[PDB]
């Protein structure tokens, strides 16, 4: 019934020294069947990285959406977006639905490819900008994964440390839900190189 | 000339030859004569055909039980008119239970003919009509003109030759107002009075139309052999 | 859909051989609250009609304005709008019970109670009801509210059918009209002693009388009345 | 929350004789236990030689016979004066109650007349418009208690002849003007006796070649 | 009424023609000449900039060649601004389609698209058509390499070499003589020069007065990559090709 | 320019005025009304001996007791025909029974004048309805684009309709059959029309009570213009 | 909206706004259609003035409405693409409704009245297209062949021709077809159709296409050498 | 309706779809269809509430064979499927959404691969090598996880598929009446006419 | 109400009875649920009256326009998709109606059923209504496409006669149409609680009840 709950699902992102990650389970359910281990939650436009949690109708159609008009912002700005632009896009764009909204919670994670600064941000479905320095958590797991993230996490971690501390704070707060898990995938991004990790994991 | 493009329009002089010219469109037509006393009021149209195979176009035109007209150029203007007029009675008698006086059935008449008159892409309406009815205030006669115009009349006719018949009732005026509670002989009186509009031709029996209304009468139209007594 | 607010209870009435008459208390109710004590309820249109109304005082004041429009419109190019074209009771009620009808018919009624009492051109009386459902219905005797149930069987004591009307005098119609006022302030609690009553009559026309009172009241018996049973003192 | 809906009680009767009809109906006029009226005619001359009667919620029934009496004159002004027959007029009301299919007049309406042979006609609608020919039918609040009545009396139902014991009908003879009158009078005078929304008046409505006539009887008024 | 001062935008002459088509060839002919030359390895855009200025900012500027998206390029020939408007709608209308059905956009749909909306102006409206001509280059999985072109009448053709703008006819001629199929996209670059170079009514064809743009299969491995060449670039082009 | 609604100073449409002309240049249609039946007839004219002549469609069935033939610009009939089926049938919905020949005519000429700056011109085309009903038995109309319809007990519209009329005028009379309106219209096509009349270049209709509205069959037709031609030369 | 009455009356009853748009027609490249006993073949011209086009992907002149029914034209390229997308939407909304495809005589009658509605609506001009319109009705073996025009008249045609020099073409047809033995063969079609066409196209090369539509949707075009094989024969027996 | 599943082996996908069709307490028909052919190559199966199956289904074909006329050209399966998706995710923020679920079963012509979508009335889009909708994953799941290989031929996707409806038949409580099972693969749509 | 109808050798039977009820009183004994749309065209009724009659004279308007427009007699499967398409517009406003569509047409018999939610099925047999069980019963057990006019006539009043006993909303009378390639036939009205007693005696069933 509730909307957020059907599909199941979880993100999670964290800031690094001169990097981020963001990571996501693979889960897509009905309930308490499971449909698919291969559902990933996390995409990209240019070096702006995005992660949708909740209904897997709107997570789909949110990426169609921003894969759209970060299309049309390039052709005329002549340049990728930036992390802290497409922040704004994302609540511009869902506070549009304010009264008949998206069941989603969106994550942003990237680095500013002017300034070099790392930048993550979180929202709820409607708009609202959760600008953290530490770390953003979103999806059915989520209390888990401030439990997880709020006593593993410590600043200025490098990429190969942040990735077993997020990989980590994931894959323990999905085994302490049964609407996600599946699967894994973590993204370590740096400057100008970014590495995919497909995790092991229980597969109940 | 430079000013007879469109209704919006006014001439140097302050004419308006669009709604002049639907003026001369009642003026080809047919002859109508309308005429009325104290208890009743009479339609007399001369009806006319296109060749002796055709039928003899209608042009009288029931609007309710106690009021109707008669027509003179555009058919299908007279038949949007009275279709308006059909509507506005039924509204009055719906809504308020109340018979539709005929002096303000021809205030509705000039209003819709007026905004015809005032507005670019439409037109004046083709058509002059002659309303009689019996409501309240006793037996009523109204000559309707598409300029808007609207007149409550003793007796008048509109169309061809019609300017003999309406001197004809300027004659007889103190004579036809008189006939009350006889209405063959205020018939007799119209039907002599459209008679002063012949030319060459005579009324037949499928040549005239009568229509009559009064105290216990309701509106009634005469055709065919119903005529034959009034030849 | 709304609910009343401020109200107004019974309106009685009843034909009688020259005429009807037709009466009003002066209450604007607030729920149980009897807020406003010189509300004019009975509001006539011209000299020969007197449309009284129960129920919203809110719609009663819309009401009011609609008639009074109907008046202003009817003389617009009428030069026999004192005559043979003045507004007829009949008119009137037509025009009301179309409104009430189509009101309700959008989910959004005026919340009334109307009688139409008046006299015709002809000299036939004229009484009939509408509601704020568009339910119409004539009869010699008609009320709203308690005063249907409490008025009309006394009313119809005095007329029964019809061809009791032209054995009724206007004395004893109007006596009869004032005893039910009475009743109903013994018996309504929404009720007060000060009324309105309207005479249309066709010989000597509209007499319309204000701040009328219930008089003649029994209460004397009340003084042996003790307890509710048992107890003597 | 404002209810559109009411009911007014009453009760109306249709009976189709060989040349005539009847449309018959009382006059009482109610809410809950009181009643608004002795005499409120419910049976309407529409024109055209047909009589119409819209039984159940008056302020619909009004509205229905209002805007039917609409569609025959409109109906002369359209067709040249044509007399409108009594199943084109069926056909007409059955469009105007589907209109409203999903906010319906609630009525149950009757009319009556001749067909086009002479043959007397009686046409039963439903509130939504379903429509159909008939015999005999009573409709409203007694209309229970009186089509029972109807089928043993004027179709012979569960009627043999004596003697035979169930193996041959009875015989299916045709009823005089004055003979369905009796029924009608019967019919309204046991439902008064048992109906608390019937009484205080009947009024009948008979159709024939020659026109409509109008009869009038006292009903009890408790 | 208002009537008296309507042109009437979308009427027949009495040959049967759209006036308003006619004349906005007729503008066409005077704006700057485009080529497009197809090859079997990529696709070729060249473009002459109108009588431009020494204080003009030609490294951020943009009149004759826009990105439709990654796989489709467009030559402008006449009214800058009219054609900007139908840009626009075309980049659209190609993430449409993307977000549709997950492919990107064929080159003769899009084509269509445009060449539809420019009909549309010449038979309904009252409006005037737009005064523009476009050549489209482009690439899909069906057809690979294309080029199109439309014009006010909404009417395309595709072709393996086309020009518009000014001097078309003397330009088609040239481009008719050394054409042939089997070339390739370093020859039709210089084939697309030269001909610019003879047809230009200036005096010489410089890098400051160009535009120009390539789309190549060469980019690493089975993708298609567009290149908007920049003013050092088609100064160096020039050089190579012989003609500065 | 010029209004499209505008009056001329001898107080005429000028749009109407000028839709009559192209009527004028249309194929003559001609109707003949009798006691036994309405006879429909028209010039196919094809342009072409390659244009197959039976895909010429210019006499039409409105309903079951009303047909249809037109002249003029046949293009713009199609939607008054359209309209015009629909308000037979709907009718038939609304009341259970036929519509009136001249209810239905009246109905298609509430299109004529809606037109303006609702369409933009007149209709360029006039229409022969021919039906039968129970209270005005045969009947024959003619339906302009101005509005008005006239009955006929014979009419011809078209390129030769004032030539055709006159001789409409003398052989019509009010005792005449079937059969002998069938040769009559035959004789007038053949006498108007630039080609020899054939069975292939011209056809009948007729709409009688029993067996409605029917167009002729060629072989039919074919049989009518043989007992034509053996009837002139018996005199 | 914009409103304007475009098609018109004038003084001696013409429409000048519909027969300017036959000139359209006429300036366009010919186009020619002929049924045999068992097909239908429909002919284009094309006007070799434009050379470098590439013609795998330049639009064709036959388009298929549907996989039983196709749509040549002459006149106004932009104009034909309207009328076309508008019969393909038609035609797939008749299979959804009726659960039948469009007879050949219906799909026309749509496409007429079109053409028909843009004659006497306000703000709008005519279609500058004439079209033909050939296939063969669903479980149906006889042909079909229907031309349309601006004004919306159409009608049923053992063969025609429409476009530029229409008139040259079918002064050919009309002596050399004969209704009583119309082409027996597909070759015999295809043969009366490229002949027809080679007393106006100029060279027989890549100026001439033919499409061959055959019962139950067998439509199929033929190529360049295919079509060059034909202008062979034929010129070899007129030498003679 | 009941009961649709999918398969993709090797070199096609197979659909299997229940025949059963019930108004009330009644089984009106046991020969149903739940199919429509988008496309030569691409096959698709619906299940969900009455009415709104078929008339989304054979809207969805009527948009493909119109965009296959104008373009002369095939649609792949992964083109059509989200088109499906978005009219679904469309439809469901609608007035009133078309209650349907479905599965789409393609060959790919291009790349030479078969190719099955589910996708559910709130336009949730899958690809998958096996699935199913409503309660049929519940008791089919176990037995494809367990013996489904991805090179399997159409023969061991056929008796893999057997198995399935046979402890459907077993476990379900209602009787779906068996079975039409259609292949699709290079060739086409062809329907297994005994099963 | 019962309504049945089947496909068979010689073209298609459709019998109904007559009964219409509001709760438990019997408002009438005798209605028609049949429609003749056209002499090959014919329309069952059950659900709400109103709506199948309205629905359905809208469907005979819609078919008879067909048949001017093209000349030619429109098939059973376009008229029962036509009207299945009139329920999917009012989808989910309340409408109540299950018919089937009988008729001959170019591919000979035709049978479709359709209801309010715009389903649209063919086949050789169906049956609607509050009865439709007991129909299906003599129906299943007793149906061959072999069956001559005169027993397939039998078959379907015997089905809606074991339904009119059974159910409490089915009964009144039966009315029987056969449908041919010349067109529709009609055989009658049947009083029920006559046809019970005679069927009774000749065939011997219903020994249960006493006569
Ligand atoms: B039948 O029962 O479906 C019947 C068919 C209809 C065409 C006459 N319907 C009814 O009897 C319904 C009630 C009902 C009973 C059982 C199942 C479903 C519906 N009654 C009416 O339609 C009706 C209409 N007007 C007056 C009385 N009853
Ligand atoms: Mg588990
Ligand atoms: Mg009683
Ligand atoms: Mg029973």
């Amino acid at each position: 019934s509730d909307p957020s709950s059907i599909n199941g699902g979880i993100v999670v992102a964290m800031t690094g020294k001169d990097c981020v990650a963001i990571a996501c389970d693979l889960r897509l359910g009905s309930q308490s069947l499971g449909v698919s281990n291969k559902f990933e939650k996390i995409f990209h436009y240019g070096h702006v990285f995005l992660g949708i949690t909740g209904l897997a109708t709107d997570v789909t159609t949110l990426n169609e959406m921003f894969r759209y008009k970060t299309n049309l912002y390039k052709l005329k700005e002549e340049r990728a977006i930036e992390p802290e632009t497409f922040t704004q896009l994302v609540s511009s764009s869902l506070y549009e639905r304010r009264f008949g909204p998206y069941f989603v919670g969106p994550v942003v994670a990237g680095i500013n490819s002017k300034s070099g600064k790392p930048f993550i941000a979180g929202f709820d479905l409607i708009g609202c900008i959760d600008e953290a320095k530490d770390f953003i958590v979103s999806g059915t797991a989520s209390d888990q994964l401030f439990g997880m993230c709020e006593s593993l996490y410590e600043p200025n971690l490098e990429p190969e440390d942040l990735f077993e501390t997020i990989s980590q704070a994931l894959l323990n707060a999905a085994d302490r839900d049964a609407l996600s898990g599946w699967g894994a995938v973590v993204y370590i991004i740096k400057k100008d190189e970014v590495v995919k990790r497909y995790l092991k994991m229980r597969q109940d | 000339n430079n000013y007879d493009g469109d209704t919006v329009t006014f001439s140097p002089t302050g004419r308006l030859f669009q709604v002049e010219y639907a003026l001369e469109a009642i003026k080809q037509g047919s002859v109508t004569v309308g005429l009325r006393s104290n208890t009743h009021a009479v339609l007399v149209a001369l009806k006319r055909n296109a060749d002796e195979l055709s039928s003899y176009q209608k042009k009288i035109i029931k609007c309710d039980e106690h009021m109707g007209l008669s027509l003179a150029g555009l058919a299908p203007d007279a038949r949007v008119l009275s279709n308006y007029l059909r509507q506005q009675c039924n509204y009055s008698s719906l809504v308020f239970n109340r018979k539709l006086a005929v002096e303000r059935a021809g205030h509705l008449l000039c209003d819709k003919a007026q905004k015809n008159t005032q507005s670019y892409g439409g037109r004046p309406y083709g058509v002059g009509l002659l309303i009689i009815g019996y409501d309240k205030s006793g037996a009523h006669l109204l000559e309707f003109q598409p300029s808007g115009n609207v007149t409550e009349l003793y007796g008048t006719a509109i169309g061809a030759r019609s300017q003999g018949a309406k001197t004809y009732l300027e004659r007889t005026l103190d004579t036809f107002i008189k006939i009350d509670g006889n209405p063959d002989e205020l018939i007799k009186a119209g039907v002599e009075a459209i008679s002063q509009s012949l030319r060459d031709e005579s009324l037949t029996v499928d040549n005239l139309s009568i229509a009559i209304v009064g105290k216990d009468t309701p509106f009634t139209i005469y055709d065919g052999e119903a005529v034959a007594k009034y030849i | 859909t709304q609910q009343p607010i401020v109200t107004g209870t019974s309106v009685i009435s009843m034909k009688y051989d020259n005429g009807v008459i037709i009466a009003a208390d002066n209450l604007g109710s607030y729920g149980s609250l009897l807020r406003f004590n010189g509300v004019e309820r009975l509001i006539p249109v011209g000299d020969n009609t007197v449309v009284g109304i129960s129920g919203d005082i809110s719609d009663m004041q819309h009401i009011e304005r609609l008639l009074k429009d109907l008046v202003t419109e009817n003389a617009y190019d009428n030069p026999l709008a004192d005559a043979e074209e003045a507004l007829e009771p009949s008119y009137i009620f037509e025009y009301l019970a179309t409104v009430m009808y189509q009101r309700r018919s959008k989910m959004n009624p005026l919340w009334n109670a109307i009688i139409v009492a008046g006299v015709q051109s002809n000299g036939d009386q004229f009484l009939r009801y509408v509601n704020l459902l568009g339910v119409t219905y004539s009869s010699p005797t008609l009320a709203t509210g308690f005063g249907a149930h409490m008025a009309n069987p006394l009313l119809r004591k005095v007329v029964d059918r019809e061809s009791d009307i032209p054995k009724t005098t206007v004395q004893v119609a109007e006596e009869a009209i004032v005893n039910a006022m009475r009743v109903l302030y013994y018996r309504d609690a929404r009720s007060s002693r000060n009324f309105s009553l309207a005479i249309i009559d066709k010989n000597t026309g509209l007499t319309f009388k204000k701040n009328l009172q219930v008089e003649n009241m029994k209460w004397d018996f009340a003084k042996d009345i003790k307890g509710y049973g048992t107890q003597k003192i | 929350q404002f209810n559109p809906y009411g009911d007014n009680g009453g009760t109306i009767l249709g009976i189709a004789g060989e040349d005539f009809a009847v449309l018959a109906g009382d006059t009482r006029n109610i809410t809950d236990y009181s009643i608004n009226s002795r005499y409120e005619p419910k049976v309407f001359d529409c024109g055209d030689n047909i009589v119409m009667s819209a039984n159940g919620f008056a302020a619909d029934g009004d509205a229905l016979v209002k805007r039917f009496k609409n569609s025959v004159k409109w109906y002369h002004f359209d067709h040249n004066d044509k007399k409108l027959s009594i199943n084109s007029a069926a056909r007409n009301i059955q469009h105007l109650l589907y209109s409203r299919r999903f906010f319906p007049y609630y009525v149950y309406n009757i009319i009556a007349g001749l067909d086009e042979d002479g043959k007397g006609a009686v046409y039963s609608f439903d509130p939504v418009g379903s429509y159909q020919r008939e015999q005999c039918r009573a409709g409203g609040a007694a209309a229970s208690l009186i089509m029972p009545f109807l089928d043993n009396q004027v179709n012979f139902k569960n009627q043999y002849e004596p003697g035979t014991n169930g193996k041959v009908k009875k015989p299916l003879k045709y009823l005089s003007v004055e003979e369905v009158i009796k029924l009608v009078r019967d019919s309204f005078t046991s439902a008064t006796e048992r109906h608390i929304q019937v009484g205080d008046g009947l009024e009948i409505l008979i159709v024939t070649k020659d026109g409509v006539r109008k009869e009038f009887y006292e009903l009890k008024r408790d | 009424g208002s009537r008296r001062y309507d042109s009437r935008t979308t009427i027949f002459s009495p040959e049967g023609r759209l006036y308003q088509v006619e004349y906005a060839l007729e503008s066409i002919s005077h704006a700057g000449t485009a080529i497009g030359i197809m090859a079997s390895d990529g696709i070729v855009l060249a473009a002459e900039r109108k009588v431009t200025s020494t204080l003009l900012e030609q490294d951020t500027s943009t009149e004759k060649l826009y990105k439709l998206n990654d796989k489709i390029a467009v030559a402008v020939a006449g009214l800058t601004a009219d054609a900007e408007i139908l840009i626009n709608t075309a980049r659209i209308h190609a993430q449409n389609y993307l977000k549709t059905y997950n492919e990107d956009i064929p080159v003769e749909i899009l084509v269509r698209r445009l060449s539809d909306i420019k009909q549309g102006y010449t038979q309904h409206g009252g409006l005037r058509p737009f005064g523009v001509s476009f050549i489209y280059a482009g690439y899909d999985d069906r057809y690979g390499y294309q080029l199109y072109t439309s014009n006010p009448s909404g009417n395309y053709t595709g072709w393996k070499a086309i020009s518009v703008g000014a001097n078309t006819s003397a330009a088609q001629t040239l481009l008719q003589m050394d054409y042939k199929d089997d070339m390739k996209v370093d020859d039709a670059i210089e084939l697309a020069l030269k001909t610019l170079s003879k047809t230009t009514d200036s005096s010489a064809l410089t890098y400051d007065r160009l535009e120009f743009a390539t789309i190549r299969k060469g980019a690493n491995d089975g993708e298609v990559y567009q290149k908007i060449f920049k003013p050092q670039e088609i100064k160096d082009i020039l050089v190579k090709t012989g003609i500065t | 320019d010029r209004g499209v609604s505008t009056f001329s100073p001898e107080g005429r449409l000028f749009q109407v005025e000028y839709s009559l002309e192209a009527i004028k240049l249309g194929s003559t249609a001609i109707g003949i009304a009798t006691k036994e039946g309405v006879v429909l007839g028209v010039e196919k004219r094809a342009t072409s001996p390659l244009l197959e002549s039976d895909s010429i469609e210019k006499i039409v069935e409105i309903d079951r007791h009303i047909g249809c033939a037109m002249s003029g610009l046949t293009a713009d009939a199609r939607s008054m025909i359209e309209h015009a089926r629909t308000a037979a049938v709907t009718h038939n919905l609304y009341y259970d029974e036929d519509i009136n020949v001249e209810s239905l005519t009246q109905s298609v000429c509430d299109l004529a004048l809606r037109f303006g700056e609702l369409m933009s011109r007149p209709f360029g085309v006039a229409l022969l309805i021919a039906g039968h009903d129970a209270d005005d038995g045969y009947q024959l109309f003619h339906a302009e684009p101005s509005g008005t319809f006239y009955r006929y007990n014979a009419k011809a519209i078209g390129s030769g309709s004032e030539g055709a009329q006159a001789e409409l005028l003398n052989e019509w009379h009010s005792s005449l059959t079937l059969k002998e309106a069938e040769l009559l219209v035959l004789k007038i096509l053949k006498q108007v029309m630039e080609e020899k009349l054939d069975e292939n270049n011209a056809q009948l209709s007729c709409i009688t009570k029993q067996d409605g509205f029917k167009i002729y069959d060629n072989e039919k037709t074919a049989e009518l213009i043989k007992e034509l031609k053996e009837k002139e030369a018996a005199e | 909206g914009y409103d304007r009455a475009l098609s018109i009356f004038s003084p001696d009853g013409h429409i000048f706004q519909v027969e300017y748009a036959l000139e359209a027609v006429k300036r366009g490249t010919c186009a020619v259609g002929v049924k045999g006993k068992n097909c239908v073949v429909l002919g284009c011209e094309r006007r070799s003035t434009l050379k470098l086009q590439d013609t795998r992907i330049t639009p064709s002149k036959v388009s298929k409405i549907d996989s039983h029914v196709v749509l040549s034209f002459s006149g106004l390229n932009a104009d034909s693409r309207i009328l076309i997308e508008k019969a393909r939407v038609e035609a797939q909304s008749h299979r959804l409704t009726l659960e039948d495809p469009v007879t050949v005589e219906y799909l026309t009658r749509y496409v007429a009245g079109v053409q028909q509605r843009y004659t006497q609506s306000g703000g709008v001009r005519p279609f500058g297209v004439s079209t033909l319109i050939a296939g063969f009705d669903p479980r149906d073996d006889e042909p079909k062949l229907y031309q349309t025009e601006p004004s919306g008249i159409y009608s049923s045609w053992s063969a025609q021709t429409i476009g530029r020099n229409s008139k040259t073409v079918r002064e050919f047809l009309e002596k050399n077809y004969d209704r009583k033995e119309p082409p027996a063969t597909v070759e015999e079609c295809v043969k009366l159709t490229v002949r027809s066409l080679l007393e106006v196209v100029q060279t027989g090369a890549k100026n001439i296409e033919i499409t061959v539509v055959k019962p139950d949707s067998d439509i199929v075009a033929l190529s360049s050498e295919e079509i060059n094989q034909y202008v062979t024969q034929i010129e070899q027996e007129k030498q003679e | 309706m009941d009961i649709i599943l999918g398969i993709r082996v090797q070199d096609s996908v197979i659909l299997a779809s229940s025949k059963a069709v019930t108004r009330g307490i009644s089984v009106l028909k046991d020969s149903d269809d739940k199919t429509r052919q988008l496309s030569p190559h691409t096959l698709m199966s619906f299940a969900g509430e009455a009415g709104d199956t078929v008339q989304f289904a054979e809207y969805i074909q009527a948009n493909i064979q119109l965009y296959s006329i104008r373009e002369d050209y095939e649609l792949s399966p992964q083109a059509v499927s989200s088109f499906v998706r978005q009219e679904l995710a469309k439809s469901i923020r609608s007035r009133r959404p078309y209650q349907v679920n479905v599965l789409i079963g393609g060959y790919d012509k291009k790349k030479n691969k078969p190719e099955l979508y589910q996708i559910d009335y709130l336009g949730t889009k899958v690809e998958l090598p096996y699935g199913a909708h409503g309660y049929s994953g519940f008791y089919t799941f176990s037995l494809l996880d367990h013996h489904y290989r991805p090179d399997m031929t159409t023969e061991e996707g056929l008796d893999l598929l057997k198995l399935c409806v046979q402890e459907l038949e077993k476990r379900m409580p209602m009787d779906f009446k068996g079975v039409i099972v259609k292949i699709v693969d290079k060739d086409g749509i062809r329907q297994v006419d005994d099963f | 109400t019962t309504t049945l109808a089947f496909k068979f050798q010689h073209g298609v039977i459709a019998a109904v009875d007559s009964r219409a009820s509001a709760g438990s009183y019997i408002s009438a004994l005798r209605v028609n649920k049949v429609i003749e749309i056209n002499p090959y065209l014919l329309g069952t009724m059950s659900g709400c009256a109103a709506d199948c009659q309205y629905w359905e004279r809208l469907l005979a308007k819609e078919c008879r326009l067909y048949y001017l427009r093209n000349g030619e007699r429109i098939s059973v499967s376009a008229a029962s998709k036509l009207l299945s398409n009139m329920m999917c517009q009012y989808r989910g406003m309340g409408l109540s109606m299950g018919s089937m569509i009988c008729g001959w047409d170019k591919k000979g018999p035709g049978l479709y059923y359709v209801d309010e939610h715009g389903t649209r099925l063919s086949g050789n047999m169906f049956s609607t209504g509050s009865g439709n069980t007991y129909a299906y019963g003599v129906l299943d057990s007793n149906y061959k496409w072999d069956l001559s006019v005169e027993d397939a006539l039998y078959l379907g009043k015997r089905s809606i006669l074991a339904a009119a006993h059974r159910d409490a909303y089915s009964g009144g009378s039966v009315n029987l149409y056969h449908v041919t390639e010349d067109g529709w036939i009609y055989h009658g009205n049947h009083d029920v609680g006559e046809l019970f007693w005679k069927v009774k005696e000749e065939e011997g069933s219903f020994n249960n009840v006493i006569g």
